[PDB]
């Protein structure tokens, strides 16, 4: 029954602001899961995909947002990378599926999509499941020069950029992480 | 003014059901022999310090919790004015609750919030005479399970001769409970508060030698 | 829930305008993420920054001491001031909106969006 909208939604959230659509009480089939043409990555962490219909969990959580191609390899349980370590983290148990599929038909404008934004800099190191919403100067340097932004410190938010003339390494994945614990 | 709560404010904190066994669980639970506010103008808002033991002797008609209560953060005035009891969070509607009532007696409530979860246990154990807050233990049963999250740290008494109600603050602390054959709590032994009270926590029964 | 600009046209250097990003539709913050400047064929930079819930104004070097933003919650709107212009300011701008749609503590559902453009046009 209830994650027939998180898949097939005609927009995603971006990294930093990343949704958290919570579902319960109604069964899911997953039937419409792990056959199908269109994923490209189902790898699920201390539950196989199979026999996932058998069982019955609860408080089932369901993020998403919007990634490039070499960062669906950082969603994982560790590997510290860029957006692991500031944006998104996965704590070490996670008991979940991160469905990272492919979509450039929707993604793509003429001059470029930039409504999906990434955190780069970061000044804190981030705590599982922690949102970082917040969008103040990062300091690059010890150096006080605050209110001027031009170097030695960063607004951190910044753009990706999506030509449909780009590699596989830069499409945007729109992965979905259904996290559930017992 | 500090009243002394002598052994009370043990609920179930789990939903298994066990029989006859001493089993050793670590939450937040109200200390044995802590110091409990008398407040008998009346009502001063108040911290919430992950978890408060309210208990009062229909004057008592709620409880209202928030950050700073106005028109810009979810307030949670939990009030049993109806027939019924409703529970509204609104300031903008998120969610609604209406169950079965809660309205001499001795009406006792575990209040604890972690975790997007708002807990809230209960009892109605009855008493005549005026020991402020008697010597007997009794378990508490929770009501409902709340899963809205607003992120509370003030909550203040909803009320309409001064009337009593005490307000004691919980604390990470670990107990044993004595289970019984039927499957009630009738007995518990800290294993924080005395030198003899901790041998009965790593020995694993109520009795020494 | 779409985004409304203001404040465009020709004018010579050395005059004035005044930048207005109004929003519309259902949501419940609307934290701005600021003013986006874009020199043609280039990228764009954080001209604005700094109006989320405690925050401190944000302006890059090259407007530094000269064009100042103010949060305006009536329509949860924002107003840039332009003084002095200048040609090497002239850009076709956006306003950044988070929207969010979460009226829960939880379930923070919330797209991300930007405006049309505006042009802005100074010469001496
Ligand atoms: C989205 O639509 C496709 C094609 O109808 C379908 O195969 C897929 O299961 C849908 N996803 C969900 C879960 O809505
Ligand atoms: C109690 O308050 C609720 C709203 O929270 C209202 O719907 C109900 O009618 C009230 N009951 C009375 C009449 O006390
Ligand atoms: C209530 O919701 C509206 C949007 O529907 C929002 O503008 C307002 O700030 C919220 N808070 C109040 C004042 O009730
Ligand atoms: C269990 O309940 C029954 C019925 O109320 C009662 O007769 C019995 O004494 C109880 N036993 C204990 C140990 O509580």
């Amino acid at each position: 029954c209830p994650f027939g909208e998180v898949f097939n939604a005609t927009r995603f959230a971006s990294v930093y602001a990343w949704n958290r659509k919570r579902i319960s009480n109604c069964v899911a089939d997953y039937s419409v899961l792990y056959n199908s043409a269109s994923f490209s990555t189902f790898k699920c962490y201390g539950v196989s995909p199979t026999k996932l219909n058998d069982l019955c969990f609860t408080n089932v959580y369901a993020d998403s947002f919007v990634i490039r191609g070499d960062e669906v390899r950082q969603i994982a349980p560790g590997q510290t990378g860029k957006i692991a370590d500031y944006n998104y983290k996965l704590p070490d148990d996670f008991t979940g599926c991160v469905i990272a599929w492919n979509s450039n038909n929707l993604d793509s404008k003429v001059g470029g999509n930039y409504n999906y934004l990434y955190r780069l800099f970061r000044k804190s190191n981030l705590k599982p499941f922690e949102r970082d919403i917040s969008t103040e100067i990062y300091q690059a340097g010890s150096t006080p020069c605050n209110g001027v932004e031009g170097f030695n410190c960063y607004f951190p938010l910044q753009s990706y950029g999506f030509q449909p003339t780009n590699g596989v390494g830069y499409q945007p994945y729109r992965v979905v992480v259904l996290s559930f614990e017992l | 003014a500090y009243t002394n709560s002598f052994t009370r404010g043990v609920y179930y904190p789990d939903k298994v059901f066990r029989s006859s066994v001493l089993h050793s669980t670590q939450d937040l639970f109200l200390p044995f022999f802590s110091n409990v506010t008398w407040f008998h103008f009346d009502n001063p808002v108040l911290p919430f310090n992950d978890g408060v033991y309210f208990a009062s002797t229909n004057i008592i008609r709620g409880w209202i919790f928030g950050t700073t209560l106005d028109s810009k953060t979810q307030s949670l005035l939990i009030v049993n004015n109806a027939t019924n009891v409703v529970i509204k969070v609104c300031e903008n509607c998120t969610f609604e609750y209406v169950s079965q009532p809660f309205l001499k007696n001795l009406r006792e409530f575990v209040f604890k919030n972690i975790d997007g979860y708002f807990k809230i246990y209960s009892k109605h154990t009855p008493i005549n005479l005026v020991r402020d807050l008697p010597q007997g233990f009794s378990a508490l049963e929770p009501l409902v399970d709340l899963p809205i999250g607003i992120n509370i740290t003030r909550f203040q008494t909803l009320l309409a001769g001064a009337a009593a109600y005490y307000v004691g603050y919980l604390q990470p602390r670990t107990f044993l409970l004595k289970y019984n054959e039927n499957g009630t709590i009738t007995d518990a032994v800290d294993c924080a508060l005395d030198p003899l009270s901790e041998t009965k926590c790593t020995l694993k029964s109520f009795t020494v030698e | 829930v779409q985004l409304v600009e203001s404040g465009g046209g020709s004018v010579q250097a050395g005059g004035s305008l005044r930048l207005s990003c109004a929003a519309s539709g259902k949501f419940s913050h609307l934290v701005f993420l600021g003013w986006f400047r874009q020199a043609p064929g280039k990228e764009r930079e954080g001209v604005a920054a700094g109006l989320g819930a405690y925050e401190s104004g944000y302006y890059a070097d090259s407007v530094k001491g000269r064009f100042t933003v103010s949060l305006d919650n009536a329509e949860n709107t924002v107003y840039l001031q332009m003084n002095s212009l200048k040609p090497e300011d002239t850009a076709l701008y956006y306003c950044a909106a988070l929207v969010v749609l979460s009226r829960d503590n939880t379930e923070f559902i919330a797209h991300n969006y930007w405006g049309q453009g505006t042009q802005v046009t100074v010469s001496s």
